RNA sequence: GAUGGGGAAGCUCCGUUUCAAAGGCCUGAUUUUAUGCAGGCCACCAUCGAAAGGGAAUCCGGUUAAGAUUCCGGAACCUGG
RNA sequence: GCUUGUGACGGCCCGUGAAAAUCCACAGGAAGGAAUAGUUUUCAUGCCAGGUCGUACUGAUAACCGCAGCAGGUCUCCAAG
């Protein structure tokens, strides 16, 4: 169930949403973890997968769209791809 | 975990030098005085060397060989990282913050560029540096 | 047709080789809230354009008069 | 307020053409009219041109589709069969 | 109240035969005939204007610099800096990928 | 040596487009 | 009597089709190299409206294989098929909605469209909105393929003729009433000048041949063989029955 | 609406890129002279059809018995070289 | 406020609402070029030329068509309190 872990680690840890602010935690190499909506355009995912395979952080394919994504974190709006900083 | 270091090779994706090859000199993560945003200080290639063939006269082989530096202060966000990398220590000292704002110094910041850029060049070594990217 | 301002540029047009005529208009116009004045304009007749200087001061159109070139026709009003 | 009981957005028609034909308008009228979801941009931004085009506000993907609906019932099952026919002819 | 006339022999209000009314500094009304307003360059991938070009009929743009009619980058006159940066992107990710399928 | 390099051309289908071939055989006289 | 009017269409002068607006003629590719050896992928550009025409057209552009420059083409776009999308045709093409395939390289009971009647003539069948054929059997001997038509009937065609997987878009068009004489109007207004239709027993004896009459009638019967001349065909031509 | 072709006893008819060996501007080669002779480029293949469609470029003042955005005075603009 | 131009939007279609000449930009890198010297006529200034035909007036209860100086017919722009 990656929706009760990912329900989890909103309350007690350190995330991220959205694009911009997701391939700023790659740079900084400050992420240990990025999730992926299905519906995204594969070259803005391909992209991603770059940035992570570089900082070498383990990447995660979200079994939905980004409306669904929003819906696990816990948002009234849509989200592309989700970082983790820190674990809870 | 951090990637853009001394010797990273990006390309440029904004700025009269969008699809131009850099490499990364000084980097600066955390703003500066001026330019208050992530930046690197880089040095790239403004006109690539043409194919050379066997064909080719002594005369028009130099002359195929030439390549034009430049010197950027980029953002961060401008800038797409690679995974190739070229040492930068022949000409690290002099592209440096204060080589900017003199419009003399710049010049001859260039120039010490161009000499390495051509001694890489020959003896054929950093050979994905060299080509331009198609697009 | 075109408005020129710096006086450098003026004198050059006299003696460019293609100017033969000019002409001197004296316009008396008032201040933004006083007395009026006299304002002087020098057009250069060129052979696609013509040149206009436009000067407030009366002491200084005096001495650009004279330092007119003698070979170019000036029309005075 | 309420404004009309039962005729909806086919009261422009008055009292002509009967109400039998003027109910199966509406039904399709509707239809074509309708905002739809985009699979593209996940947003419901999706809005007919000429019949049998959709295009997305947002994305600017047009996809073609049914006369009234992006996607008929028939079409549907096309893409079922097509799927299924396309795993046993490949493993 | 003063009333004015076509100054051409064409009598139809078609598009090539659009009127302004000025006043001349003889002190009468008088039409002035105005040609049809140019349209922006549009994006060669998006369709979107262009920005910094100039918008002129077609046979001005060989009277006016080069320089009105560019941008200093790749690509500058036809497409826009948008589908430019995605047109880069696109090209060195993919051929970041044929270099790992060939191997 | 170190400035030529060995770029080889895919004829195939759907790649580089194809050289010019003796088409006499297909020649409409 | 005089000439009646069916048999005035066939001289062509104002019963010619209105093509002004049309976006060009809706074909497949010409059969070469690549088509029945390999595959060659396309991009959609953009999906159009064509006047006239229910379905709508998908404008798809291919490499030229033996020269350096673009080829673009007029499809009768499928459902599904979107702007962006890659397009394979040939040979050694996958089984996916937009792709063009001949009929030997599908299994049974797949939904094809723009069928072919023989290699190379560019697609003949399934081309109205909404419509498709089933592929029903094939016959590796000989090189034939049966499938079913839209109205029901069976043909035999050979394998190497091409077709694309779907169905054509734009169904359901004719569920709805026009409703009202002036949409009939702008329908054949961008089509023909076949529209409104006097009835022939509203004609005078010298029009046609149900004219005249005390009373508004036929006076013979309806069904008119098929051996009958132009000028006699008028009402339901060789019909095995009639009524409801 | 010609040509290439095919019909018609024939006046003529069909057809408009058609079952055709359908053509010329970038030069190089030459300082006998004017363009013969070498690569490559391009195959689009007559022409007619709008004084309201498309379209390079002008305005003000003045002047006649009767002309003027055309003449006069002044001030501009476009094309070709 | 009136006339008109234009901009960003919205409604409608089983109707989605010309073509070509012409002009420009970009991709590409064939050639051509500097040291006692060359290229730019897409920056500025300066030089020359721009043929042929139409152009008066009416446009209507008298200049057009109706046997005519006929209460008929005949396309359009400007529009004061
Ligand atoms: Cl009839
Ligand atoms: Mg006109
Ligand atoms: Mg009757
Ligand atoms: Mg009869
Ligand atoms: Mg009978
Ligand atoms: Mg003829
Ligand atoms: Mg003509
Ligand atoms: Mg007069
Ligand atoms: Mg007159
Ligand atoms: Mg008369
Ligand atoms: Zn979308
Ligand atoms: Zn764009």
């Amino acid at each position: 169930s990656i929706n009760q872990k990912l329900a989890l680690v909103i309350k007690s840890g350190k995330y991220t949403l959205g694009y911009k602010s997701t391939v700023k935690s790659l740079r900084q190499g400050k992420s240990k973890l990025i999730i992926i909506a299905a519906n995204t355009p594969v070259l803005r995912k391909s992209e991603l997968e770059y940035y992570a395979m570089l900082s070498k952080t383990k990447v995660y394919y979200f079994q939905g769209g980004n409306n669904e994504l929003g819906t696990a974190v816990g948002k009234l709006f849509r989200v592309g791809v989700v970082s983790i900083l820190e674990a809870g | 975990a951090k990637f853009l270091k001394a010797g990273k090779v990006a390309v440029v994706v904004r700025g009269r030098y969008a699809g131009k090859k850099v490499v990364i000199v000084k980097p600066h993560d955390e703003g500066s005085k001026s330019h208050p945003f992530g930046h690197a200080l880089v040095a790239g290639i403004e006109r690539y060397p043409l194919k050379v063939t066997k064909k080719h006269g002594a005369k028009k082989v130099a002359k195929r060989t030439k390549i034009k530096p430049f010197i950027k202060v980029v953002n961060y966000n401008h800038l797409l990282p690679t995974r190739y990398t070229l040492d930068v220590e022949a000409f690290k000292s002099v592209v440096s913050t204060e080589t900017f704002e003199q419009p003399s110094q710049r010049e001859e910041a260039k120039k010490v560029v161009k000499k390495a850029f051509e001694e890489r060049h020959q003896a054929g070594k950093n050979q994905w540096f060299f080509s331009k990217l198609r697009f | 047709a075109r408005e020129i301002t710096d006086i450098k540029q003026f004198l050059e047009l006299t003696r460019r080789a293609d100017v033969k005529t000019a002409t001197v208009k004296i316009n008396k116009k008032l201040n933004k809230a006083g007395k009026p004045f006299r304002q002087t304009k020098f057009k250069v007749r060129g052979s696609s354009s013509l040149y206009t200087l436009v000067i407030n001061d009366a002491g200084k159109a005096k001495k650009l008069i004279q330092s007119l070139p003698p070979t170019l026709k000036v029309n005075r009003l | 307020a309420k404004r009309t009981k039962k005729v909806g957005i086919t009261g422009k028609y008055g009292v002509r053409y009967g109400s039998s034909l003027r109910r199966q308008v509406k039904k399709l009228e509707i239809q074509q009219h309708a905002r739809y979801d985009c699979s593209f941009c996940g947003k419901k931004t999706v809005k007919r041109g000429a019949a049998g085009i959709w295009t997305c506000s947002c994305c600017k993907k047009t996809v073609a589709g049914g006369a009234y609906t992006v996607s008929t019932a028939a079409a549907a099952t096309v893409r079922s069969t097509i799927r299924r026919l396309r795993e046993m002819v490949e493993a | 109240a003063q009333r004015v006339t076509f100054r051409r022999r064409n009598p139809y209000n078609t598009r090539s035969n659009k009127i302004k009314v000025v006043k001349t500094p003889g002190g009468i009304l008088r039409a002035q005939h105005v040609k049809k307003l140019a349209t922006r360059p549009k994006c060669g991938d998006c369709g979107s204007a262009l920005q910094g070009i100039s918008t002129l009929r077609p046979r001005q743009y060989a009277t006016v610099s080069k320089t009105h009619k560019t941008v200093s980058r790749a690509y500058g006159g036809s497409r826009c800096a948008n589908c430019v940066k995605e047109r880069i992107i696109r090209a060195f990710l993919i051929e970041e990928q044929k270099i790992v399928k060939k191997v | 040596n170190p400035l030529t390099h060995s770029t080889p051309k895919n004829f195939g289908i759907g790649q580089a487009v194809q050289p010019k071939r003796n088409l006499s055989r297909y020649v409409k006289w | 009597g005089r000439v009646i009017r069916n048999q005035r269409k066939g001289a062509g002068s104002i019963f010619t089709s209105h093509t002004r607006l049309r976006q060009g003629a809706a074909k497949l590719r010409t059969l070469d190299y690549a088509e029945r050896h390999g595959y060659i992928r396309g991009i959609v550009k953009q999906i159009v409206h064509d006047s006239g025409r229910g379905a709508p057209l998908a404008k798809v552009v291919f490499r030229d294989p033996y020269k350096y420059r673009l080829r673009e083409e007029i499809f009768i776009a499928n459902e599904g098929v979107h702007t962006g999308q890659f397009i394979y045709a040939g040979k050694k093409a996958s089984l996916n909605v937009g792709n063009v395939l001949p009929l030997g390289s599908v299994p049974e009971g797949t939904i094809v469209s723009n069928v072919e009647e023989k290699p190379g003539d560019r697609g003949a069948l399934a081309r109205a909105s909404g419509n498709y054929v089933i592929i029903i059997g094939h016959n590796p001997d000989e090189n034939k393929t049966r499938v079913r038509l839209p109205s029901g009937a069976k043909k035999v065609i050979s394998s190497d003729a091409r077709g694309v997987i779907g169905v054509i878009a734009g169904g359901g068009r004719v569920d709805k009433p026009l409703l009202k004489a002036g949409r009939a109007f702008h329908k054949y207004r961008l089509k023909r000048n076949s529209w409104p239709k006097t009835r022939g027993v509203a004609m005078n004896p010298v029009d046609h041949p149900h004219g005249g009459g005390n009373h508004q009638h036929i006076g013979k019967a309806s069904t008119i063989s098929r051996g009958a001349v132009s000028g006699q065909k008028a009402g339901l031509i060789a019909a095995r029955r009639t009524g409801l």
